[PDB]
């Protein structure tokens, strides 16, 4: 595909009309049409009108009489908005009538019409000698041979040349033209040689490699800069055309070398001609910015003037020393030869050199236009770093990067009202267990719960977390864009919670349009509003699970026992407006109207009852444990006595508290109480506060007391912390291979030459790094890159500091981002619940692993893409046994990581457990290597095999993660599981196929039968805070609702020898 | 005031860059002629469109020259001195042979149309009476008639006097290019390596008997109280074609005089041209 | 020369710009949520589209005229490979939206407009990850080399690789690179749709040998080519998917998509550039492929038709105006007409019929006509 | 101009935009990544029309507005 | 300064004054002539003040 394939042709000659068409080239009878006769456009940003005539008229000089026409007055008439199409068409049409080119029509089919001379003579009003010649002998404008079209006028005038003014392409700007073209009387090539050689004796002139009408024409610029912009536009043209010829596609090119040849010019133009001739790889790569094209070309000529490549430098220099010569690739020259063959007497520039183009292997990345580049740094690469200097990141303005404390959660509106349940397990509550649990509860309450837990629970409030969604619903309702929704739908509730006004449907699934001029204020919500709403939805879901409508039944009532403003009472009253007879009242000791203000326990005189009760009582006063206990007990007592379906809050849900509550419901005469712990998606993500759900049932409740329940453990595992909470740093210095960075993120800016370097260095900590230049003219690249602990635990295993720096230097300068918009990174990004559970697993197992002495290696079977690497200490060897793992022998050798890349064999005879080894089986036991779920009996079997296989080894420790059966019982009754499911009774985490779960009792019994030492541990609250802190992650809402029940029901078996 | 703010924020000047892009000052400084030789140009004449300063740029379009860029043909053929590598006086107006209507005058017509519009909108913002406004328009069109009437004898007579004086031997410099936006006279100097350069063009401020100050007021008598041999035609004055010999001999006398004005200085300097010197040490790298 | 002269993007351009032009006027209305017309609409305009109900798109907000969606040459093709993936998961489907809680990757990425048009096509579907992932990738698409880094976790239910190194390279490197590309593409998804720039029998069969080498997962595979591909590209999309059974007859031999490539080889002669002839010699047989085009005096018109009949099989003509004597004539050269007319030296024609035509009988059209050097054919 | 009703958004955007065009702070742009721009002094010098000594200092040496260390921004 | 800030402040002041005196002038149905004259004096004051 070397040879250029192009049909060269004189397009400018083709544009010249047959003489007969000149009478009607204006098309006087019919109006000009957009896109055919003209191309009007209005750049509202620049506020600049631009009319561009099409066809023969694109080349048109205007007599000053033509400018006096109203059509040219229009852009001044409309400074601000686009000229209306009616006025444009009407005025342009009348001016089109106004024009009439001189001609003599004739029968000969070979004839053309010298349109250039015709319009020019017209525009001068025939006062130039060319104008007289035309006005007296219009037939002279007709021509057969294109060149003799002018030779006739030259011989007729006795002049050696004419100097035509150039058209401005937009007809609205009247600004003085940069240059004019001078047509010469040079019929033979020799006359042209002479005119060129004389042309090198005089300033500011240049000419095309070949000329239209086959008549020599020279541009003469009024200033140096005008020449520079001209040359640059032509270099763009020839570069694009050569870019198409190089791809080998056929092109209708007007001439083989589209760019200009200086004949006399300043140094800067000679530079432009030289790099223009070079056809530098940098244009194909889009390395230059075209916004200020000529400048880019000057800098490029600079780099070439002292290029590292001797060939390119000597070639550029040679092109600069002899700028009058037209350098061209051999493939161009063969095209020129074909052209000389087709038209033997054609004129084309005689002074020309045929250089061989110099190949360059460096493929620069580029992408101009908006969009930050979201890098994924490699851990290692071909480049070998040695003692790299610290790379300071510059300060960056808020004009470019803001750092919001928390990421607002994107979520479907229904998901907010989800909740999870946790039913009691224990059949009895022995008194020794009471003394123990009370000891743990008093000791826990007396010294306040973890400071980091509080920092998170208060940094990530649910109200600001759900804010954009609610304000979005209000913003759509205000524009009238919202329309259809069910009367009882959760979307209806969100709508009632978004706006202060009463909503009323005009019919089924159709809300009333807003009255004109009425824009009701958004409904006021405190932090506990959405939560109370979700507890209401939970009550409706608990009375029956089948329901889709959430409206209360007629002649029924609800109470929201905790009350101040209690906005939820208002949103509920507004949600049920079409339902007859629905009492809804708050009733706090701090209650404002509508809500009645009254203390709990209720006064003996007052009569209170309801079919539903949503207590939210929480004394602000600091108090002794006995008083908090008796108060919570009396609260649940009156809540149960006053309603068939209480939904009481518990601020301090210790096992002792909840069990004492159950003992109290047991003590009440004649009414057995079914009960369940609960937590909504609308609760604050980190609150350990729990909603116990009371309801009478005719049967006595088997297994009524709690023990090691999820919702409780979310609280009790949290305790006073040994260390201060980890505040997210914003690093600006990127040390080479330091391992001294606290959790948080690098953020800042660097000069773009230094950009590839910094990416090569932040790769050590950051796993992925967004970057962007802010503008084409702004050299700095902004960089944001949060620190991944997994990347640290990987990269710092050995002292080698390799990276893909050679790849990153391909990026500069256009290849690493562009975005004018301010970007808003968060100190606490959103994550799916499964990922956070995985990080809690890794924190638990890592803290468990640091405690062990004298362990030679960590073997994570099913380790995928080194995902468990965060657990293993930098010393001990790491080993992966996942078939899915990709092989990287360089990374393996450089980072001390053996990788089996074969399926693990769970059969005991095939087992090969080394002494002093830590075998990780984190969620790998539940799946076959191809991904299909293994049946639960097979899972318990392979656990039994890993258990018996370890029985011989003197020192070993397995960590077999698995799912407990109880979770399926809980997710059958819960709602807040957007990710986790229960397809046909099996768990379905993420995108994995559903998998049957082991029962904990049979597994522990089996391990007792094996005789192996074992311990069924799960990650705690402090591990969660550790994960969220170290990773820079915030939990989110639905994740915070389901995390307790999910993480409590993913135990890690801890086999030990 | 608003467009003025938008324009002047860009700067009252600009410099063409080595890349050829305009670079406006960003500052509202009053111009001084000392700047005429500086890199800067006045910003009004940049002819660069601005986003909200359109009426300013439009009125500035009215100042565009209506002439052409004639080569100095005869001065070249006569081998007269010429500082430019291609001599080219800019004649202010084209000859208008054979036209029913004068293009110069029609350009003045469109100019006064736009001027009538500007003065009108100011007149309505100033709540001034219909009478005074119509009178201003009456004067504008009267100017237009006087201009048609005079221009018929400007473009067609004076222009060949510019075209002929363009060829005189002592008119060695180029005077214009027609582009107000970028033209600046080439600034030669007599640099002496052992001295300081003397610029040829300088704001030395010596008035040459008042020659360097310019009354624009002179355009009024030209438009109004002056007559032309062509304008008079209904008497027909014969046009005068002056003997070349006067200005030719005067030019020859000037040239011949200054040609030999410098000779003794030139000769002596020719002799001593090698005589400049530098103190230099000569260290001895080897024995003997 | 053909593959580059006839790019698919300019080939499909009028249709896409037409759909954008009708959407802008508000003339468009009904279409199914999953219909291909919905996809073309998503690919025609930059704005998000949302139906107000079944088969009814929202009317444009007043004064709002969103710009046409930006498409490079490989946009429509990636779209068609997506539609092909949906058609391959099951053939019955009419809706082309992804299932909720599923994901796709477009491994070749720069701007990757198709990722945007797809993200916009599935807006009403919950939980649909869609990301480009090239080494040249710009945001939204993640920028990363293939093979994937050992640390990074990548998986999807679909993968549309379009990887193609711009660098000229040795065959061993192109081979190993394509092999690793298909390897990671198969490992990372249940339904890869990998590109192959040089689909020699050796390349494709080596790929099948490589999928055969991977443990425990037999791979059904098929060569593929969309309508949205450039008409002359020999580049082919191999389609990988696990199946529980071992695949009988897995290797290729003399396959169509492969032969489209391998039969092509360095040409003994330079490509034939279409000439535009203006001289009609009588019975010459010297004309290169291309077309006669031009004009003649109308008296000479019957004569020229009697002479261009030797080469041209059919010839459009027209005077441009009643007062304009010339008749314009366009007539492309048919090789079949040459192979017929030049069998013997007799030069008979229906000239007597053609002279009946002059002067009003042979065309009139004021409108400019636009003949093509390369006309469409079934 | 609008004592009673809210200023129409079109007039507010148009006028605020034109005044936004009207403003142009003095500065000297530079490659150093550590640099900031003493925006307080820049706008202040602008508002005085550079008649205060701070205004002269800025109008003559705009580069003085650039600063690495935030305090030395004024000490200079 | 090219322009005096004191004088420009007087300019905006006389603009507002021209507006007030104008609206009083139209409420008083007084002739266009006297009104334009009041404006002429206002701007003359502005020039004297600059
Ligand atoms: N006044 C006038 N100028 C013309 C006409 N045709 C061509 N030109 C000018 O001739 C110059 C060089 O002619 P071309 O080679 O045909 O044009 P070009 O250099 O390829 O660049 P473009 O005109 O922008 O397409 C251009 O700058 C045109 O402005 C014409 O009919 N009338
Ligand atoms: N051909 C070519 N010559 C150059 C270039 N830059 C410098 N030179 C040579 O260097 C001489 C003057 O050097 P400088 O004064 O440093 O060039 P400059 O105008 O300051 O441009 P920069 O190098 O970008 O600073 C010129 O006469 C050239 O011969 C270039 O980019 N291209
Ligand atoms: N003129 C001007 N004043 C500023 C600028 N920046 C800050 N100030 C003033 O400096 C005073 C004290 O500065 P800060 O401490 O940053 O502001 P603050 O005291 O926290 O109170 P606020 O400015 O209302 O946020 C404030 O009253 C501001 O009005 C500035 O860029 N220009
Ligand atoms: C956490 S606040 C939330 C209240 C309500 N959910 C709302 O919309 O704001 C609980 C309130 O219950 C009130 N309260 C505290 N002790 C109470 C008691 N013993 N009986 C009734 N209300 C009480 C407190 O004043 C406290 O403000
Ligand atoms: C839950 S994933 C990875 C575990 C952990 N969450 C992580 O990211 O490192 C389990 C992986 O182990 C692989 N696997 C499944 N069965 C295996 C087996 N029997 N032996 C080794 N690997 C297996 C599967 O390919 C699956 O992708
Ligand atoms: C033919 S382009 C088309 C890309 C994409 N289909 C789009 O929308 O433009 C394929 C791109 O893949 C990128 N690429 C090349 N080699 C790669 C590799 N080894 N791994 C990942 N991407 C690669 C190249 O930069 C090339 O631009
Ligand atoms: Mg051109």
């Amino acid at each position: 595909m070397w040879h250029y394939t192009s049909i060269n042709n004189d397009t400018r000659v083709a544009l010249d009309p047959k003489p007969n068409q000149i009478r009607t080239i204006t098309k006087p009878n019919t109006v000009p049409q957009l896109g055919t006769d003209y191309l009007y456009t209005f750049n509202s940003q620049r506020r600049s009108h631009t009319l561009r005539l099409l066809g023969p008229f694109q080349y048109f000089n205007f007599s000053e009489t033509d400018r006096g026409h109203p059509l040219f007055r229009l852009p001044l008439k409309y400074p601000s908005k686009a000229i209306p199409a009616d006025e444009l068409i009407d005025n342009l049409h009348s001016w089109m009538r106004s024009v009439h080119l001189l001609h003599v029509r004739s029968e000969d089919n070979t004839l053309r019409y010298n349109w250039m001379l015709g319009v020019y003579a017209r525009s001068t009003n025939y006062t130039t000698p060319v104008g007289q010649l035309v006005v007296n002998a219009p037939a002279i404008l007709n021509y057969s041979n294109p060149q003799d079209a002018f030779n006739s006028v030259f011989v007729a005038l006795g002049i050696d040349y004419i100097d035509i003014p150039i058209t401005n392409s937009n007809i609205f700007d009247d600004s003085s033209t940069p240059y004019n073209v001078r047509i010469w009387h040079a019929p033979t090539m020799t006359e042209v040689n002479h005119i060129l050689a004389l042309m090198r004796k005089s300033t500011l002139v240049s000419t095309h490699s070949s000329w239209h009408w086959n008549v020599l024409h020279t541009f003469h610029y009024r200033s140096e800069s005008d020449m520079i912009d001209h040359f640059a536009a032509k270099i763009l043209e020839d570069w694009r055309q050569k870019e198409k010829l190089d791809k080998g596609a056929l092109v209708e090119a007007d001439r083989v070398i589209q760019r200009l040849i200086p004949l006399s010019s300043s140094t800067y133009v000679q530079r432009l001609a030289a790099i223009g001739a070079l056809y530098p790889n940098e244009f194909t790569e889009n390395v230059l910015d075209l916004s200020r094209l000529s400048t880019a070309l000057l800098q490029l000529s600079d780099t070439y003037y002292q290029h590292a490549n001797d060939q390119l430098r000597r070639l550029y220099r040679r092109m600069y020393n002899d700028s009058r010569t037209l350098y061209m690739t051999q493939r161009h020259q063969e095209l020129l030869l074909a052209q000389i063959t087709a038209d033997p007497n054609i004129l084309l520039y005689p002074y020309t050199y045929i250089f061989t183009t110099i190949p360059t292997s460096m493929n620069y990345i580029s992408n101009t236009g908006q969009g930050r580049i979201k890098h994924s740094l490699t851990v290692t690469g071909a480049t070998e770093h040695d003692t790299v200097a610290d790379i300071v990141l510059g300060q960056t303005g808020e004009d470019v990067i803001t750092i919001s404390m928390v990421e607002p959660m994107s979520i479907a509106v229904e998901d907010m009202y989800g909740y999870v349940l946790d039913t009691p397990t224990r059949d009895i509550w022995p008194a020794d267990e009471q003394i123990e649990q009370k000891g743990d509860a008093v000791a826990l309450y007396d010294t306040k719960t973890s400071r980091a837990l509080g920092m998170f629970n208060n940094t990530v409030r649910i109200d600001d977390l759900l804010s954009p969604l609610l304000s979005l619903v209000y913003r759509t309702y205000i524009k009238g864009d919202t329309m259809t929704m069910t009367q009882g739908s959760l979307d209806h509730l969100t709508l009632c919670a978004a706006v202060d006004s009463d909503i009323t449907f005009v019919g089924n699934r159709m809300i009333a349009p807003l009255p004109e001029g009425y824009i009701p204020k958004p409904m006021h919500r405190n932090n506990s509003t959405m939560k109370m709403l979700s507890l209401y939805v939970a009550l409706k879901k608990l009375e029956n699970f089948a329901t889709n409508s959430y409206l209360m039944a007629p002649d029924t009532s609800i109470i929201l026992l905790g009350a101040e403003r209690e906005p939820a009472v208002n949103i509920l009253r507004r949600f049920n407006r079409n339902v007859s007879n629905v009492r809804i009242i708050g009733m706090g000791d701090r209650a404002v109207e509508p809500n009645i203000r009254v203390r709990v326990p209720f006064p003996i005189d007052k009569n209170i009852s309801a079919d539903f009760i949503i207590c939210d009582i929480n004394s602000y006063e600091d108090q002794s444990f006995e008083s908090m206990f008796s108060e919570t007990i009396s609260v649940v007592t009156t809540c149960a006595s006053a309603a068939t379906r209480a939904l009481v809050k518990i601020n301090h849900p210790s096992e002792y508290m909840i069990n004492s509550v159950i003992e109290r419901l047991s003590q009440l005469g004649g009414v057995f109480y079914h009960t369940a712990l609960l937590k909504t998606a609308s609760q604050n993500p980190y609150s350990y506060e729990t909603y116990i759900y009371i309801t009478p049932i005719a049967a006595a409740v088997r297994f009524p007391f709690y023990s090691n329940s999820a919702m409780i453990n979310r609280y009790m595992t949290a305790v006073a912390d040994d260390e201060m909470p980890i505040i997210p740093s914003i690093h600006t210095v990127i040390k080479g291979h330091s391992n001294t960075y606290s959790p948080g993120l690098f953020c800042g800016c660097v000069d773009v030459q230094s950009a590839p370097l910094a990416l090569s260095q932040l790769k050590s900590y950051c796993s992925e790094a967004t970057t962007w230049r802010v503008d084409s003219d702004d050299n700095l690249v902004n960089i944001i890159a949060r620190i991944d602990p997994a990347r640290i635990a990987l990269e710092f295993r050995t002292r080698s500091n390799t990276s893909a720096y050679h790849e990153y230097q391909r990026y500069v300068p256009n290849g690493l981002g562009f975005k004018v918009r301010k970007t808003r990174e968060f100190r606490y990004m959103h994550r799916e619940v499964t990922f956070i559970h995985k990080l809690m697993m890794y924190a638990l197992i890592r803290e468990q692993i640091s405690l062990t002495e004298n362990m030679t290696q960590v073997v994570s079977i099913g380790g995928r893409n080194l995902a468990d690497i965060s657990v293993v200490p930098l010393n001990m060897k790491y080993v992966v046994i996942d078939p899915a793992t990709r092989i990287e022998t360089l990374t393996q050798e450089k980072k001390n990581i053996e990788v089996q890349s074969r399926p693990f064999q769970f059969d005991a005879a095939n087992m090969d457990l080394e002494n002093n080894s830590i075998y990780l089986f984190i969620a790998v036991i539940m799946n076959e290597p191809n991904g299909a779920a293994t049946p639960a009996r097979m899972q318990m079997d392979k656990i039994r095999n890993v258990a018996t296989a370890m029985l011989t080894r003197t020192n070993c420790v397995a960590y077999i993660s698995f799912y407990e059966a109880g979770i399926i019982t809980r997710l059958d009754q819960s709602t807040a599981h957007k990710t986790i499911r229960v397809e046909e009774g099996r768990l379905k985490v993420a995108n994995y196929v559903p998998v049957d779960t082991l029962v904990e009792a049979d597994v522990t019994l089996m391990l007792r039968d094996i005789g192996i030492t074992h311990e069924i541990i799960r990650p705690s609250t402090p591990e969660l805070i550790d994960a969220c802190s170290n990773y820079g992650i915030r939990l989110g809402s639905t994740g915070g609702a389901v995390l307790d029940v999910f993480n409590h029901y993913s135990p890690v078996i801890k086999l030990v020898r | 005031p608003v467009e003025y703010g938008i324009f002047v924020q860009r700067g009252a000047t600009y410099t063409i860059n080595a890349a050829g892009e305009f670079e406006f000052s960003g500052r509202n400084e009053k111009w001084d002629q000392a700047l005429y030789l500086s890199e800067h140009f006045p910003a009004l004449f940049s002819d660069v469109p601005l986003a909200g300063a359109n009426t300013i740029i439009a009125i500035m379009r009215l100042f565009t020259p209506q002439g052409f860029l004639r080569t100095d043909d005869l001065a070249i053929a006569a081998n007269f001195p010429r500082a430019s590598r291609n001599p080219q006086t800019y004649i202010p107006y084209t000859n208008q042979r054979g036209t029913v209507t004068n293009e110069f005058a029609s350009r003045f017509r469109t100019i006064v149309a736009t001027l009538a519009n500007v003065v009108n909108e100011r007149a309505v913002q100033d709540d001034m009476q219909k009478a005074t406004r119509s009178c201003t328009k009456q004067w504008l069109r009267h100017l237009e008639t006087q201009f048609d009437n005079i221009a018929v004898a400007h473009t067609d007579h004076l222009s060949v006097v510019y075209a002929t004086m363009s060829n005189f031997m002592l008119n060695f410099t180029n005077n214009f290019s027609g582009n107000h936006a970028t033209f600046k006279p080439d600034q030669y100097v007599i640099t002496s390596p052992e001295g300081s350069y003397k610029p040829i063009i300088e704001r030395q401020g010596e008035t040459v008997d008042g020659l360097t100050i310019i009354d624009t007021s002179i355009v009024w008598p030209i438009l109004c109280q002056c007559t032309y041999p062509l304008v008079r035609q209904s008497i027909m004055e014969e046009i005068v074609y002056p003997d070349p010999s006067t200005t030719l001999s005067q030019s020859l006398s000037v040239a011949q005089v200054l040609s030999k004005l410098t000779l003794p200085d030139a000769f002596i300097n020719m002799i001593l041209s090698g005589g400049d010197s530098v103190v230099m040490r000569t260290y001895q790298t080897e024995a003997d």
